[PDB]
RNA sequence: CCUCCGCAUAAGCCUGCGUCAGAUUAAAACACUGAACUGACAAUUAACAGCCCAAUAUCUACAAUCAACCAACAAGUCAUUAUUACCCUCACUGUCAACCCAACACAGGCAUGCUCAUAAGGAAAGGUUAAAAAAAGUAAAAGGAACUCGGCAAAUCUUACCCC
RNA sequence: GCUACCUAAGAACAGCUAAAAGAGCACACCCGUCUAUGUAGCAAAAUAGUGGGAAGAUUUAUAGGUAGAGGCGACAAACCUA
RNA sequence: GCUAAACCUAGCCCCAAACCCACUCCACCUUACUACCAGACAACCUUAGCCAAACCAUUUACCCAAAUAAAGUAUAGGCGAUA
């Protein structure tokens, strides 16, 4: 989930569990040539290899051999009329590769 | 007096709490309540525990409430450990007497020519060049890469003599191995606990180099003394400890006896690296526990004069020079004095070679001396090849 | 499996997808909590394959088919959110009598102003907590000028606008 | 100069600014002593997904639907559709005690269980 | 020589120097950040 | 700026990358026994191999680690592979060599390496520069391998070939439809270095035998956890060929061969490639050196791998004895270990 | 300004000790001192001036063995390891002070003074009236502040009831009590004026940076003044 | 034809010659369509590098310079042990460019590694003519400092003396 | 973040003559003697050539310190954001 | 006939009246906008000067009770500027 708070681990306690989980991703088309089992996704800045792993594993049942992340940083070079920089959202892309073939 | 604490380093003392604290009957309203400093008010707070245990922040007990907390001080040798007067400071700590040469056995053992490597000279020379000149990328091997790989080269061109011997299938060199062995010296709880290079273990142990008369003759030797250092200078002593005389290895071991033990000066700084003799003393006090870890293993925990003396043998080693020592055992009584005392026989100060040019050196564009080892001596090697022969013939 | 980030094949390029009505919060309050749970999760794949939608219309120069359909997913899912956080308000308050379920304490900060601190669940005590007996939590007066400037600030603000008000009135009372 | 307005991401300092910055991720276990990375089982956020084979609830509604007058849940609701049967059978009945309201469904301390209210345990 | 270039950046020099917690260390610092909020200014601090 | 190629790589089907960025085409089994020879002197005095004493010498190195030793620490599940397996490893194939001595005498003159770098340097391919000043202009696909096995042993006699230096295979060399940087690899400059595990001076020129351990980011057991059950061998295999590439490789380089002078006879290398149990055995020929895009238009040579499926050592060593021991590998590592120059 | 002494450790070692340098700054970051700054990296070898000072569980006079004489780059004289039963220390090497020398350090105060080598540190009323003394102290058991320099000493003049009188290398008098530790002869590194240094180099190098070039016009201090010794320093309390 | 360049890392900067469309207009010191641009779309994938460590005592005299002889001074850049605690694992961040500081697409400034002329990287001439004056060179009869405040500059290789 | 000085922890110095070296020739590198050009210039101090040094009192990257009734200064009334 | 020219209304000013503001979730004193760790330091202090005195050297209105008047009076003051 984000833009909440997570509860504190302390050792021996118990697993941390969402329920109603506030993570949304697209499934786009790659721009470049990619291998044939690599899957590629636009996920919130806050998600990671294991959070986008389980999700994939779990709401749509997806196996998953490996999960590799970067950060695109989106341009901040449009001005605006009043010659304000217009910020193009940074994001995350995720490059999956499939499990069983 | 002077004393080593700057106080403009050392902690600072709280400020003196607030006067309302000294008036009785009047509880003074701090801040807290608000959870947060405020800079009119003060509160003082009980010391905070944890009801749950956690290793990344954990708090070891004071050291007097340690169940293995001794009243009386033991004195460890470790690896790490430089004896000041080294070589007599080993000799009184072990009880032994020191003989110059090597023994017969192993010189007559490598005097035969035909137990000789089928080309020595050549193979040992080779190992030389490999060791300290083409073993890696870089143009000049350090010590820390070039000793260790001397070592294990020599002890491979020594082992490859199996099929002209074929008794050496019974040996082993196994690293990570440790010796603990405690021992009372005038009232003085001595351990040594040894952790090297690697040693020989034999599935035979060796047979004894002295005689009986020579053990009993030793009787009349008296240990030398130092006396304004007394012989447990630059020992750990350390008031937590236990008493375990155990080796590294228990029953059912195929390899139980020890044979030799390598010890290597992995050091590129000079202050880092031991002096010879107090690399003698090493060897010496290594040795000395692990025949007395077996004698304790074999013949019970009793203070006895040994019928059946314990050999253990070693060879320390700076990469160039080479010192070799065997030892014998025969008391397990060593608070006395007066009996007799154990052997070690060493050989000091042996050059593999005298220097190493790794690159040419060339004084006005013409070479003065090439690329190789300057200085070799065969009967280092000669030597070397004796101890590995000790065993097995 | 991955053919979930996309809707069925027979309605790929067809400009229509005619459907709508998006959860009401009185319907979603008519529900049970396991079947908001599976009505949340059904939400969230249709979001998923509707936000993929539209960024591949996106990269293809072409417009989105339906886009009110994401704005309905969204406005469902937000009445399913604010149904289950009403439920767990009024039990919160039922049993603890407390509203706020991230505990804070009004606060006054360097600056002079008062905040509505929010609390950080540590795991030692504050007072040897080391960073954060480093931020302040009070005035040290130099700030109260700056205050009252900031007060006065306001107010001129403030007049001006209900004079702007007064002016416009006039006007429009001028003309009508 | 350098740019003021610009927000201060991961991406701007030296190396050593970049990796101790990060994005809002939220760290699933620590750091040893050889910079070996421990992740802990329990840190990680475990997604509880349904089963959605027999789930007649489509993600939209039928306009067919009729419309109702909205009403907020409130805590006195919750009470009187909640507590209020139950209690006012066992007082008709004459056992109820108003010392004991705990097996009515209240509890006196929220420490005990496991989804704690007021400090929120859970996650979402 | 040339005289233009007396900037030579450095993001740990302009954090240390003009920084937030740099401003907050000081009441001096403090009442330049409030000069900057009174004033309305975009960025209170480097 | 060159790709850095990890033989042990955590990469999915890397195998097939590295047969790509190699030449290599893979075949199972072992390559096929020399049977041209006819041994005339079949009877003779033929010293048999002692089964009973190499299976114990291997159950007594194997117990000098896993059930026993006077440990420290814990020691802790990490960590493991080096502080059990690696001298396991070495002192299994140090009493194997001085046991094999008197049966092999070309392994009493070998050089035993422990953990010494072996490195390769080389082009394979082109690509055109797609951003920047050098947009639109050529530049060749380098490749650096830096490798490091547990073991090596180095002859100064080279070993006999498996197949003919132009055997031809009917399956094919596969091929990426994609760029080298998405297997994941990365680019980076450095040094670049030809090294066959001892500089040019040593008279061990040519290889005989690698021993590799699995490091522990590559257990059977994460794998497993990882939903990836089908990648267990392609570790094994990538590894072989990237590792075998590049000793052969260097060895050929310190004869003076390159792309422009390929060769004149084959080189050979074997390996081992063990995790803590499992085992699998690799024989690798290195047939061409030109693989740059001018050296390999009229190419037909191939470099060839020959690889097994990993068995199992031993099996549940538990209580001071090992309960299952398949003698079936420890006969596969003498017989790899018994190789010998041919001679006339 | 964020200044920490270097001069921050509450035990005892051998092992030189990193020291980092000031250039003649106090704590506020402001020059106090002209004339210092960047010299060679120097370690601090911790001397023990406490001469007479038994170990643990030890109390009466004990022995010491010389074991090595090193250079110090801190000081003037160079200095001497020595141990003794179980521990090794510094101490200020004495003149003909040589590796495998034996040292004694006592206590105990005789009836009739001692004979003593150049090398062994007594209490000032066991000693021999006009003897060669350095590395002497003030209060008993103060530790050596008075003569450490390369080849300087002092000389015991006078006993009295209870005090002893000695002369400084500046030849000022001072009295202290009977029981203050001193040890026999001079400091050793003499021939320490004869150093030339050859160059300004060299004097960078030992760490003092050059004289200001302004010029001062002298005042009434610069002629040469003749003046009477001063008066006697005494250390003795007397209610 | 030039190359005293270049390729990386650090630091700095922050999408800043990748694709498509507008090119009717707009900056291109002119233009084609792309370094002085508008909108949309797309990309930098960790093994490299950052991001570390449970306490309480205790240990740590012997430089480096192929470290071997020899030789020093300015005296130096690297080490543990003892007991208790500890059996989960591969997260996060940087990764683009023709680029930074100099108001500029500025003959200036800019750390380290690598080959020290290259396998990198580049273009002094928009076209013409062949005036003066000016700048940078090349060659010059006979003479050889007669120039000039002064052998400045240039060309050749240079003796002796003085002041500070 | 220039510059003056300092602190911590780094880096660089080819080749030849090596007298041993705050030695000599001489690159990189630091500086700026003299000339010419330039003077709203490429440049709010540059260019070309020529020069001084170049294993040291050297040069230099990084972070930190000293501030104006002051700092720092191998005193030039030097420098402390043209 | 090009460049241009022209335009009312955004808003603002001075008064009066009235005492005025600020947590949706998340983050923010460390390198602010950073989920998660053991020295607990901490603020309270007479303005000065320009200027006037035709220089300047004591001195030179400026402070927070509705008005007005007493009154620019009593007083102060290089007895002078002025207060
Ligand atoms: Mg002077
Ligand atoms: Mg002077
Ligand atoms: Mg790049
Ligand atoms: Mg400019
Ligand atoms: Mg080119
Ligand atoms: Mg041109
Ligand atoms: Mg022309
Ligand atoms: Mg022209
Ligand atoms: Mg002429
Ligand atoms: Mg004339
Ligand atoms: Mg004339
Ligand atoms: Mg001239
Ligand atoms: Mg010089
Ligand atoms: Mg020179
Ligand atoms: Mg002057
Ligand atoms: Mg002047
Ligand atoms: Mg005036
Ligand atoms: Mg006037
Ligand atoms: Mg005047």
């Amino acid at each position: 989930a984000r833009n909440v708070v997570y509860p504190l681990y302390r050792l021996g306690g118990p697993q941390l569990r969402v329920f109603r989980t506030n993570f949304f991703i697209q499934l786009v088309r790659p721009g470049v040539a990619q291998p044939e089992d690599t899957v590629q996704f636009r996920i919130p800045m806050e998600m990671t290899r294991v959070d986008l792993r389980n999700y994939l594993e779990g709401i749509y049942n997806v196996p998953v051999a490996a999960v590799r992340t970067r950060v695109q940083h989106g341009s901040n070079k449009r001005r605006d009329h009043r010659n304000v920089r217009i910020k193009k959202p940074d994001y995350k892309v995720a490059y999956v590769q499939l499990a069983h073939g | 007096a002077y004393e080593w604490g700057v106080r403009s380093t050392r902690k600072s003392e709280p400020p003196p709490l607030d006067r309302v604290y000294e008036i009785p009957g009047l509880e003074p309203i701090t801040f807290a309540g608000k959870m947060h400093f405020v800079p009119w008010l003060r509160p003082i707070f009980p010391p905070w525990d944890r009801g749950y245990k956690d290793p990344r922040f954990y708090r070891s007990p004071p050291l007097h409430e340690h169940p293995l907390y001794k009243d009386q001080a033991c004195y460890i040798f470790h690896h790490r450990c430089r004896l000041l007067e080294g070589v007599k400071q080993a000799l009184w700590l072990t009880k032994t007497k020191l003989i110059e040469g090597l023994p017969e056995k192993v010189l007559s053992l490598v005097d035969d020519p035909r137990n000789h490597i089928e080309n020595q000279d050549e193979c040992v020379l080779n190992v030389i060049s490999h060791a300290r000149l083409w073993q890696t990328t870089e143009e000049i091997p350090k010590r820390e890469t070039y000793c260790p790989v001397i070592v294990d080269n020599l002890i491979q061109l020594c082992k490859s003599q199996i099929l002209k011997h074929p008794s050496l299938a019974r040996r082993i060199c196994v690293q990570n191995s440790t010796f603990s062995a405690t021992w009372n010296r005038e009232s003085l709880l001595l351990q040594v606990r040894g952790s090297g290079g690697a040693r020989l273990s034999t599935k035979d142990p060796l047979p004894t180099i002295a005689s009986r008369e020579e053990i009993e003759a030793t009787k009349n030797h008296v240990l030398e003394t130092f006396y304004p250092i007394s012989p447990i200078i630059d020992l750990h002593e350390c008031n937590i400890y236990d008493v375990k005389n155990d080796t590294g290895f228990q029953e059912g071991y195929p390899y139980p006896y020890p044979h030799t033990l390598y010890l290597l000066d992995k050091a590129n700084l000079r202050p880092h690296r031991l002096q010879p003799d107090q690399l003698r003393a090493k060897m010496i006090l290594f040795a000395f526990g692990s025949a007395l870890a077996q004698a304790r293993l074999l013949y019970g925990n009793d203070a006895k004069v040994l019928e059946q003396p314990v050999v253990v043998q070693s060879v320390g080693t700076d990469g160039r020079v080479f010192h070799f020592l065997v030892f014998q055992l025969n008391t397990t009584d060593l608070d006395c004095n007066e009996g007799v005392k154990n052997l070690a026989w060493v050989d000091s100060d042996q050059l593999l070679y005298q220097h190493f040019w790794c690159l040419p050196v060339i004084k006005k564009r013409v070479v003065v001396e090439p690329v190789g080892p300057v200085g070799f001596k065969p009967e280092t090697f000669r030597k070397f090849l004796a101890l590995y022969l000790h065993g097995a013939a | 499996g991955l053919e979930e980030f996309f809707d069925d094949p027979k309605n790929w390029g067809q400009e229509k997808v005619k459907s709508g009505a998006a959860w009401t919060c009185q319907q979603l309050r008519n529900k049970s909590n396991e079947d908001l749970h599976k009505l949340w999760y059904v939400l969230l794949k249709e979001r998923n394959m509707l936000l993929t939608l539209e960024q591949e219309a996106k990269r293809q120069r072409l417009p989105m088919p339906s886009p009110e359909r994401l704005d309905k997913v969204v406005d469902s899912m937000d009445a399913l959110d604010k149904v289950v956080q009403e439920r767990e308000d009024a039990l919160r308050l039922l049993q603890t009598g407390q509203e706020r379920a991230r505990p804070g304490a009004w606060r006054r900060d360097i600056f002079g102003r008062i905040i509505w601190h929010k609390f950080k669940q540590w795991v030692i005590p504050w007072h040897l907590n080391k960073r954060y007996n480093r931020k302040r939590f009070f005035a040290l007066p130099y700030v109260d000028h700056f205050l009252r400037l900031e007060r006065e600030k306001r107010a001129r603000i403030k007049a001006r606008k209900e004079n702007l008000e007064r002016k416009k009135a006039k006007i429009l009372l001028k003309k009508f | 100069g350098a740019d003021r307005m610009s927000k201060w991401t991961s991406k701007r300092g030296p190396r050593s600014f970049r990796g101790r910055k990060g994005r809002g991720a939220k760290g699933i276990g620590f750091l040893t002593s050889g910079w070996r990375f421990v992740q802990i089982k329990e840190m990680v956020p475990e997604f509880v997904v349904p089963d959605l084979t027999g789930f007649k609830l489509k993600p939209y509604v039928s306009y067919l639907a009729p419309e109702s007058e909205e009403t907020p849940l409130t805590a006195a609701q919750l009470f009187s559709e909640a507590v209020a049967p139950a209690i006012e059978k066992d007082f008709k009945d004459g056992t109820f005690d108003p010392d004991n309201l705990e097996k009515y469904g209240f509890e006196p301390t929220q420490e005990g269980k496991l989804f704690q209210l007021y400090p929120r345990n859970f996650l979402r | 020589k040339a005289r233009g270039n007396e900037y030579q950046p450095s993001n740990i020099k302009r954090k240390n120097k003009h920084g937030w917690v740099r401003r907050l260390s000081t009441p001096a610092g403090v009442q330049v950040i409030l000069r900057r909020m009174l004033k309305g200014r975009k960025s209170l601090s480097h | 700026m060159k790709y850095m190629v990890y033989p042990q790589t955590f990469a999915l089907n890397a195998d097939r990358w590295y047969q790509y960025f190699t030449k290599t085409v893979f075949l199972s089994g072992l390559p096929p026994p020399p049977a041209e020879p006819e041994p005339e002197p079949e009877p003779e005095p033929e010293p048999a191999l002692d089964l009973a004493a190499l299976r114990a010498v291997a159950c007594d190195c194997l117990l000098q680690e896993h059930f026993y030793l006077r440990r420290r620490r814990r020691v802790h599940r990490y960590e493991e592979s080096e502080v059990i397996s690696l001298p396991f490893l070495d002192q299994l194939v140090s009493t194997l060599v001085g046991l094999l001595s008197p049966h092999n005498p070309a392994l009493a003159a070998a050089a035993l390496d422990y953990r010494c770098p072996v490195h390769f340097y080389w082009v394979r391919g082109e690509e055109i520069i797609p951003r920047g000043h050098r947009r639109g202009r050529i530049d060749d696909l380098r490749y650096q391998i830096d490798d490091k096995p547990n073991n090596q042993i180095r002859i100064s006699k080279q070993l006999a070939e498996f197949v003919p230096l132009d055997y031809s295979v009917p399956i094919e060399i596969p091929t990426i439809k994609c760029k080298p940087d998405k297997l994941p690899l990365f680019k980076r400059q450095y040094e670049n270095h030809i090294f066959v595990g001892s500089k040019t001076a040593d008279p061990c020129c040519y290889g005989h035998t690698q021993f590799h351990l699995l490091p522990d980011k590559l257990r059977r057991e994460r794998l497993l956890r990882q939903n990836c059950a089908d990648q267990i061998e392609v570790v094994f295999r990538a590894n072989a060929i990237a590792s075998l590439f590049a000793w052969t490789g260097a060895q050929a380089m310190y004869q003076g061969f390159w792309s422009e002078a390929d060769v004149t006879r084959p080189f050979v290398s074997q390996a081992v490639i063990t995790d803590g149990k499992y085992f699998s055995f690799f024989c690798y020929q290195l047939n061409t050196l030109a693989l740059t895009t001018q050296a390999d238009q009229n190419n037909p040579r191939k470099n060839i791998c020959w690889g097994t499926q990993s068995k199992p050592l031993y099996e549940t060593i538990e209580d001071n004895d090992v309960k299952g021991f398949n003698d079936d590998v420890l006969l596969q590592i003498v017989h790899f270990l018994l190789n010998r120059p041919k001679e006339e | 300004a964020n200044f920490v002494s270097w001069k921050s450790r509450t035990k005892y070692t051998i092992t030189p000790v990193k020291m980092r340098k000031s250039g003649g700054r106090d704590h506020t970051g402001r020059i106090r001192v002209h004339g210092i700054g960047g010299g060679h990296k120097q370690r601090y070898r911790m001397i023990d001036f406490l001469r007479f000072r038994p170990e643990e569980t030890k109390s009466g006079p004990f022995e010491e063995k010389v074991i090595q004489v090193r250079y110090d780059p801190c000081r003037s004289a160079d200095i001497a390891l020595v141990a003794g039963g179980s521990r090794k220390r510094w101490i200020i090497a004495t003149e003909n002070m040589q590796a495998g020398d034996t040292i004694l350090n006592s206590n105990h105060i005789g009836r009739m003074a001692v004979a003593a080598r150049e090398g062994d540190a007594h209490p000032l009323g066991a000693l021999p009236v006009g003897t060669l003394i350095n590395n002497v102290e003030s209060e008993p058991g103060r530790g050596a502040q008075y003569i450490r320099a390369a080849g300087t000493c002092g000389v015991l003049l006078r006993k009295v009831n209870g005090t002893a009188i000695i002369q400084l290398p500046s030849k000022r008098q001072m009295q202290v009590l009977e029981t203050c530790v001193a040890t026999v002869g001079r400091v050793s590194n003499v021939d320490h004026n004869k150093r030339v240094i050859g160059k300004a180099g060299r004097n960078r190098w030992l760490g003092k940076r050059p004289n200001s070039g302004r010029w001062h016009r002298k005042g009434g201090w610069a002629g040469r003044k003749i003046r009477p010794l001063p008066p006697m320093k005494s250390y003795v309390k007397l209610p």
